[PDB]
């Protein structure tokens, strides 16, 4: 985290077409990056970046919508 | 008998109040307002999950809700954006979510969003 | 019932919550060949819907009965033996009589006192996995 | 539809018609199958069932141990 | 419509009110060909039977709605 607020991650090679989280499946295809929890591909961002939250008891989450503004 | 005489004046167009504290009015119930004409295109949740099946209607003069607000399936009139989703016979609750095999289905405000 | 056939109950599960292992029921559909042949769905809200037409509670046939509760569900009945319960959100409890004491195939298995034969496919043999048991009653 | 066997679309009465939602596999063969509705389709003959690749006779179906 | 014969409308009326002159309408049955042979009754609530069942409203049929208003 830099004094701006900017996060990084650096992973290794032996996690190849192994990780899942939100920075996308990690492959040389660059085009099949949306894939949703259940295992599906979509088009829409919130809709593929929405079925990555997580909660924990007192906080609970609604589902997020683009700003229209 | 006096409300036949001044429905039949409104299929001519005349328009009449008639109706004072001391005769027949409507008691409306609570939650509700007795307001004259409000064209009911909408005032049932059911209308925001199928939004384009027909409005044309005249006036009525029934019972109404103030502009912001949708009547319960139950019967109330509180909800504004808590009101359920209609689906294929079935009836859903805000913020659901379900996948069978074909599609991806939510349900924000009173319309679906599926998608798939 | 499976061995005089007088009723069979089919249950249709979907996934919930955008997540791996949350499944979840929507709608348990009766079938009963004494009523002539009657398709009686049970939908996701409390709807009842007998040979595709919506209906409105309570009803009274032949034998069969279907109401309200007063914790806003429902309860279908049939002559003195059996009896359902059902509230949206799936939740479905069956009760049954001692009529059907031992003729019973399904995913609840048959109904004698032993609890060590309940993964009985349509096959014959008991399986030791549970994932190989309901691969079976599919359809 | 497609050979060696015969094709049914719709009666469309009230719709009893075992249509392709319900086609007898050698593992469906005895369970309660369900009927949404007669959809227009392709299904072999009532004496047989079908397989992994086509129908083939009712009795050389495997049964399933684990 | 007794040229084509496409509907027919049939009203039950009994007596109220206890006396000679009072009379009203309990019931409406519509009968319509074009649905095979449908008998739609109208009772004194605000309850639909169509065929001996109730059924639960909106209602749509091949050319046939009946809705609360
Ligand atoms: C990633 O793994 C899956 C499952 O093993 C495989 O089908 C796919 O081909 C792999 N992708 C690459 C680029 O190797
Ligand atoms: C309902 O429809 C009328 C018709 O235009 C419209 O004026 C009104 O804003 C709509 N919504 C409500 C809550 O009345
Ligand atoms: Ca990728
Ligand atoms: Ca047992």
């Amino acid at each position: 985290i830099d004094g701006s607020g900017n996060f990084q991650v650096l992973l290794s090679d032996r996690y190849f077409n192994k990780t899942c989280g939100l920075c996308g499946n990690f492959n040389i295809f660059a085009e099949d990056d949306f894939m949703t929890q259940e295992g599906t591909l979509t088009s829409d961002p919130y809709d593929f970046a929405n079925s990555w939250a997580l909660s924990s008891g007192e906080q609970w989450c609604e589902r997020a919508s683009p700003p229209s503004s | 008998a006096l409300a036949s005489y001044a429905a039949a004046c409104a299929g001519r167009g005349v328009r009449v109040a008639w109706r004072e504290p001391g005769r027949c009015e409507l008691n409306c119930p609570k939650g509700q307002v007795y307001l004259q004409c409000g064209t009911p295109c909408n005032l049932t949740c059911r209308s925001l999950s199928y939004p384009d099946e027909e409005c044309n209607e005249a006036c009525l003069e029934g019972c109404f809700c103030p502009p912001g607000l949708y009547m319960d399936e139950r019967g109330d009139c509180v909800p504004k954006a808590q009101c359920p989703c209609y689906y294929d016979g079935e009836i859903f609750q805000p913020e659901d979510i379900f996948s069978d095999h074909h599609t991806m289905c939510y349900c924000e405000d009173g319309f679906m969003h599926c998608t798939m | 019932d499976c061995q005089d056939h007088s009723f069979s109950i089919v249950i249709e599960t979907v996934q919930c919550a955008d997540d791996r292992d949350a499944v979840c029921t929507r709608s348990v559909t009766v079938r009963l060949p004494g009523l002539h042949n009657s398709l009686v769905k049970l939908k996701h809200g409390a709807g009842v819907a007998m040979d595709g037409q919506d209906v409105q509670l309570p009803l009274l046939k032949g034998d069969l009965r279907i109401q309200h509760t007063v914790t806003a569900s429902v309860r279908l009945s049939y002559g003195e033996d059996l009896q359902m319960d059902w509230d949206g959100r799936g939740r479905l409890l069956v009760k049954l009589s001692p009529v059907y004491a031992g003729k019973t195939c399904g995913l609840c298995g048959n109904y004698n006192g032993n609890q060590g034969d309940d993964f009985l496919t349509p096959s014959g043999l008991a399986e030791p996995r549970v994932e190989d048991f309901g691969n079976a009653w599919k359809l | 539809c497609r050979p060696p066997m015969v094709k049914l679309v719709c009666p469309a009465d009230n719709l009893r018609a075992e249509g392709l939602e319900c086609t007898k596999t050698c593992q469906n063969y005895d369970l309660e199958c369900m009927s949404m509705g007669c959809v227009s389709g392709c299904l072999c003959p009532p004496g047989m069932v079908r397989h992994e690749n086509r129908c083939v006779a009712l009795e050389r179906c495997p049964c399933f141990h684990q």
